[PDB]
């Protein structure tokens, strides 16, 4: 059972390492998404003005 | 061509080791 978990705790720092490499391009695809609202947003500060 | 009884005819009528191997060790 010692030499399990311990298997599985290096499967479980294994699953760790596939964590972040996911959540690491989550905040890239974000941004793009936002970005597409930036630039909807900096044309309401001309529309509103005029 | 004599017929026979019909109680007559009712009558005459490595995956082991992949797994062990790796019980052994965890």
């Amino acid at each position: 059972l010692g030499k399990v978990s311990d298997k599985s705790r290096e499967i479980s720092e294994k699953y760790i390492e596939e964590s972040q490499a996911i959540i690491q391009e989550l905040v890239k695809l974000t941004m793009e998404k936002l970005e597409s609202k930036f630039t909807k947003l900096c044309d309401l500060e001309t529309q509103l003005e005029m | 061509s004599l017929p026979i009884e019909d109680n007559y005819i009712r009558e005459v009528v490595s995956k082991l080791m992949e797994c062990v191997n790796d019980a052994v060790q965890t």
